[PDB]
RNA sequence: CGCUACUACCGAUUGGAUGGUUUAGUGAGGCCCUCGGAUCGGCCCCGCCGGGGUCGGCCCACGGCCCUGGCGGAGCGCUGAGAAGACGGUCGAACUUGACUAUCUAGAGGAAGUAAAAGUCGUAACAAGGUUUCCGUAGGUGAACCUGCGGAAGGAUCAUUA
RNA sequence: UUAGAGUGUUCAAAGCAGGCCCGAGCCGCCUGGAUACCGCAGCUAGGAAUAAUGGAAUAGGACCGCGGUUCUAUUUUGUUG
RNA sequence: GUGGCGGCGACGACCCAUUCGAACGUCUGCCCUAUCAACUUUCGAUGGUAGUCGCCGUGCCUACCAUGGUGACCACGGGUGACGGGGAAUCAGGGUUCGAUUCCGGAGAGGGAGCCUGAGAAACGGCUACCACAUCCAAGGAAGGCAGCAGGCGCGCAAAUU
RNA sequence: UACCUGGUUGAUCCUGCCAGUAGCAUAUGCUUGUCUCAAAGAUUAAGCCAUGCAUGUCUAAGUACGCACGGCCGGUACAGUGAAACUGCGAAUGGCUCAUUAAAUCAGUUAUGGUUCCUUUGGUCGCUCGCUCCUCUCCCACUUGGAUAACUGUGGUAAUUCUAGAGCUAAUACAUGCCGACGGGCGCUGACCCCCUUCGCGGGGGGGAUGCGUGCAUUUAUCAGAUCAAAACCAACCCGGUCA
RNA sequence: UGUUGGAACAAUGUAGGUAAGGGAAGUCGGCAAGCCGGAUCCGUAACUUCGGGAUAAGGAUUGGCUCUAAGGGCUGGGUCGGUCGUCGGCCGGCGCCUAGCAGCCGACUUAGAACUGGUGCGGACCAGGGGAAUCCGACUGUUUAAUUAAAACAAAGCAU
């Protein structure tokens, strides 16, 4: 085990891992060519999700999902189930008749990119709208916001 | 009298969800089209808004393709072999998306034969001799000798998939949803993709 | 509830077309023509109350039947068939011809025109379409797809076509200098120049618009429709020019006129 | 406490009446599929004429080859349309019986509370209510209550000279 | 619909109507049907007092400095290769 | 004795568009209840890979794994003599009560279920069964759904002229 | 219109409620002369239904031998009205009522790059290209098939918008299907032929007979989709202008 | 075949079985026999000394034949040159069984699926009828060998 976890063969389509054609100098090169698409909005695509060797298949920046419409945050909060989290997600409701807020929340489920370990639970995440990616997964994750209030360089 | 509902289980939070409303025609489903291997036999289906479906129950040719080499032919699946979602769907020899069959090799290896003119069988010697000693050698005047000669370097095919066009079959995936268009089409087998899923039919048995 | 609608109310109906609450229950439901229902002016509205030519819809039933209504160069025959911005319409029978912008407040005003003006008539873009055979295609507001026009063409700007062929001729680009007015929206009927386009990627493109007479507002970028260039509209401005008059200021020109002409 | 009326309660019937949700069994009906073959049209193996070309025929009696309108016997032989019906799947009303739950109700006998009018026994409390009152807990007595242990003064002393 | 502007429905409740000028000679004119309000949530842009919250403590900001590996091309005689 | 001739009605294909909308989604917003404190499950309960069905996106469904989602910021279960909203009555500033009611959106044609035609019905002034109530009958069979406009019955404190 | 009064007591103060006062929506009693607007089987029974109406459709522009009128008009067809009847469209809009339904419906806000959409309006609609039979039409395209309807004619049961059996008939109904688009075009195979030049093998440079496929969508796979700042090598000799 | 054989097949017995419809109407009394009867998977009340009640009650499945999936053991590490008899002891040089793979054996099991049978399937045998109450004794135990198995004696506990 200790690499990969399949029944059937994941692999990105757009890529043809098949183009070995040549013999010459090199039979094998650089293989397996990588491919990923930048999301717009400026959101930096993490140098993992370029050099890495995962395969996904709703990864924001190497899948095909299409990030639209809304863009909230939240705070992780559980690292539960596989290739998705957790995230409490506070705010405040105003009471009309008193002048008073009333405090509440609302948490709810989001994808992950499978590049990442090192995603500490309590830190600060900003989340984009995608399409139904589940049953109550919609919301997925852009990039990850809390590292120096943390341990060891 | 199925239903693709999402009012007929649970929330997220546990608790049940009382319908407003009895079921309704624009949410429906309908009798899987398991097809199986036989005479091509592809039955009729009307649809939401139009644009009548075409189902198929019992196909045998389909246009797979060999990515190595940017060609396609139809071909009359003779198997099936793998399926990752079901076991039960290898022994029925059922056909659908991505399920791995065994498709004849006798278009591929014939134009292979044309096309670089190099054998890609002989077990008995049976055949093959007047036309690959022709195409080869000039018929042109010296013009085509030279291009065949490029083609007589560089050409590849694997111990992987060379045994396979000497034994007749080759894997192949489908790429092409047998229940909703009808069509089986796919692509053939090769590479690391070929490597690992042949692994899996020698040791499928546990 | 199971499918289509086919009958509109009264006053539900959008509020510029003008109407009454006692005229029975239900108004006229466009026939789902060039425009969308909340920018269009059904034909039968055109001829009963805004003209006053006729009286009831027979009236107007026989008259755009008897084929002297002409909308656009070619005649129609359905009693209700959605106006438009900047749709000429002609009455050849008695010798005029109408051009249907909107007004200050937004009421579709009736607007008198040349006949030069009469042939030709200003278009938006919607999207450069480049389709099937390497053939570029565009989209304007009343769904004239114009196959093979100007490359240059891109978003946003205005066409003038010739009401015979179509064909595009005389094009200005989308810029940031040019005159524009506003359709659609509280902001119903205003002109003035661009002067600014603050973009926001992900949402509605907010343009500000700054007026000839000094003052300013913004809009989203549907709205806008491009009249001309510079600081000249192709196009004569009914009284008012599309300059909006605060309530206090409309005060005074009703008090002036006053048992001045009647 | 021979003193009635009303309100609510517990209660053996291991009770009744209605909904409502369901496990289980039976499961009519539509739909998907694998069969199906009442019957209805075309094809070809046959004969004969007339229409035109044709060998024997000068053209014709008639025959051989091809094509056509018509005439009939037979292979119903190969092909398209196809209902009745069936094995199987799916959805599944409804019935029968269980559980669960809800609101409403009959029930000997018992014990409460309220109002009753001019009842019988006592006098417990308010004045040091004639044993100072009250709280907690406990036992007993026809009844209010009495008493034991520790408290409170809402006590009848804001205090008593080393 | 609440408010409110303009208007003599005889007043008003209402309604979005109406006023001239003359036999009519114009082969009619002047106009109306506006505005404010519409939390909370979402978008936008100026203000940064008050209230959350952040940053280099076992090293972190600064100096377009002089060095390596590893790669992605634009185009110069090779037009392309 | 021929070849070319405009105006139109009708027509089907769709990278297509434009309109009419329709459908599953995104963020926030609901009345009373703790004598409802733990709820959700292999039978999809949160997720992952693969896939049949769907007009598509998704446990929608099946397989194979993972053990997970919500909850004191009120889940879960119960009640409402609750269709939601634009609004309505009352009022100094706050508020309290009401909204079936002619506009917008949803559900339904006695209770449920299934389905043909059609772009759009799970339509009931369409069909198929079952259940309850039922109208003709030669006893063999047939037909229906006034929570449409008028009407009558029953119901009532209470609601119009066939 | 930011409001208060009677009531425990021999008398007083106050906590507290009971009762007052006005609007509002339903019922109800008495009364009622005019006019202008105007609610009206919701509350309980989303219980029941007799009776009658509430969904039909024709333009020059799909079908025309009812003989039902009318042509004068019987001739190498069809005056014109024209009820039936086949076809297309319509019944999926309107109206009623609130039984369900508690993040369910609904309101405000957004994506549908995640789908379908009769009709209205705009666009294209020279689709491919390759057989012509026997000794005489391959094939119709200057028009290719049969089928039912109303109508005629026999009936059946007590009955319904119930239908069977028999004879004709049409298409914008169900089907079949053609030189023309006369592809000169285009890409793959591609008999070859021709020159420069290598004795020759070779390379360059040419034009090509044959045959296959033809942007009209659906399904699958593969390719390229930018190049933003530059000067030389070995080495093809290539686009070129300067004398050489 | 238990201290004998032969022939028949009457009644009464003794010991076994079944019986249409009703199901305690029989009788002092459900006395006798009769249903339930194993196992897997669901489900489980009043009461209570909170251990029990409990196999409570009440359901479903069970045959064959063909498959599927899961649950384990033993062994392992290089061409190169010379020496020693590219295989090996040695040297030096490399490999680094590097993610944990590769080869050989090994027992019975458990869950699921397809097909088939006159729907039969713990197929002989072995194998509980349940529920609601009252009286008595706490319980397990003991006794009248040869009519009384109990509500009788014992019993821990309590107390003189």
């Amino acid at each position: 085990a200790d690499i990969q976890t399949e029944r059937a063969y994941q692999k990105q389509p757009t890529i043809f891992q098949n183009k070995k054609r040549v013999l010459l100098g090199e039979t094998g090169k650089e293989k397996l060519p990588r491919y990923y698409k930048n999301i717009g909005l400026g959101f930096k695509t993490p140098k993992e999700a370029i050099e890495g060797t995962y395969i996904d298949k709703k990864c924001p920046f190497t899948g095909n999902v299409s990030i639209r419409g809304r863009i909230l945050s939240g705070v992780v909060t559980k690292m539960k189930m596989q290739r998705t989290i957790v995230i409490r997600r506070d705010y405040l409701h105003y009471i009309r008749k008193y002048n008073r807020f009333e405090k509440r929340h609302k948490n709810m489920s989001v994808h992950l990119s499978p590049c990442f370990r090192d995603v500490q639970i309590g830190d600060i995440v900003t989340v984009g709208e995608c399409r139904p990616l589940s049953k109550t997964v919609r919301f997925n994750v852009l990039k990850v916001t809390k590292a120096a209030g943390t341990k060891k360089q | 009298g199925i239903s693709r509902d999402n009012w007929h289980k649970r929330r997220k939070t546990g608790g049940k969800r009382k319908p407003y409303h009895k079921k309704r025609k624009y949410e429906l489903g309908r009798p899987a089209a398991n097809t199986k291997i036989g005479p091509r036999r592809i039955h009729t289906v009307r649809v939401r808004g139009g644009n009548k479906k075409y189902r198929a129950l019992r196909l045998d040719v389909g246009n797979f393709s060999w990515g190595s080499e940017c060609c396609t032919r139809k071909t009359r699946i003779i198997d099936v072999v793998y399926n990752a979602s079901n076991n039960e769907l290898v022994r029925t020899k059922t056909l659908v998306k991505n399920c791995i069959v065994l498709i004849d090799s006798t278009p591929y290896r014939q134009w292979y034969e044309s096309h670089y003119a190099l054998p890609l069988g002989r077990k008995k010697g049976a055949k093959l001799t007047p036309e690959e000693e022709e195409i080869l050698n000039k018929k042109r005047s010296k013009k085509i000798q030279k291009k065949y000669d490029e083609r007589k370097k560089n050409a590849k095919i694997s111990s992987l998939l060379e045994e396979q066009f000497q034994q007749g079959k080759l894997l192949a995936c489908i790429a092409s949803r047998p229940g909703q268009c009808g069509r089986a089409d796919g692509y053939v087998l090769e590479g690391k993709e070929l490597e690992f899923y042949l692994r899996k039919i020698k040791a499928r048995k546990g | 509830a199971r499918g289509p609608k086919k009958h509109l109310k009264r006053v539900a109906a959008p509020k510029h077309w003008m109407l009454d609450k006692l005229t029975s229950v239900f108004a006229p439901r466009p026939s789902t023509g060039p425009h969308k229902l909340r920018e269009c002016l059904p034909l039968i509205i055109f001829l009963r109350n805004k003209l006053k030519y006729a009286l009831t819809g027979d009236e107007v039933k026989k008259i755009c039947m008897q084929r002297f209504i002409k909308i656009d160069g070619k005649v129609r025959a359905d009693i209700t068939y959605p106006a438009g911005f900047m749709d000429v319409i002609s009455i050849d029978k008695t010798g005029e011809n109408f051009r249907l912008i909107y007004d200050t407040k937004g009421r579709f005003a009736v607007h008198r025109i040349t006949p030069e003006e009469a042939k030709y008539k200003l278009c938006k873009v919607r999207k450069i379409f480049v389709g099937t055979k390497g053939i570029p295609h565009l989209v304007t507001h009343d769904a004239r797809t114009i196959r093979y026009p100007d490359p240059l063409i891109k978003m946003n700007d205005t066409i003038q076509i010739d009401l015979e062929t179509g064909k595009i001729t005389d094009f200005i680009k989308f810029d940031t200098g040019n005159l524009c007015m506003v359709t659609g929206g509280a902001n119903l009927g205003r002109i003035g120049v661009i002067t600014n386009r603050e973009r926001h990627p992900g949402s509605f493109d907010v343009v500000h618009v700054k007026d000839a007479n000094g003052n300013s507002f913004a809009t989203r970028l549907s709205n806008i429709f491009v009249i001309g260039k510079g600081n000249k509209p192709w196009i004569s401005l009914p009284r008012g020019k599309g300059i909006r008059l605060t309530i206090a200021e409309e005060r005074d020109k009703r008090l002036a006129a006053k048992q001045s002409s009647g």
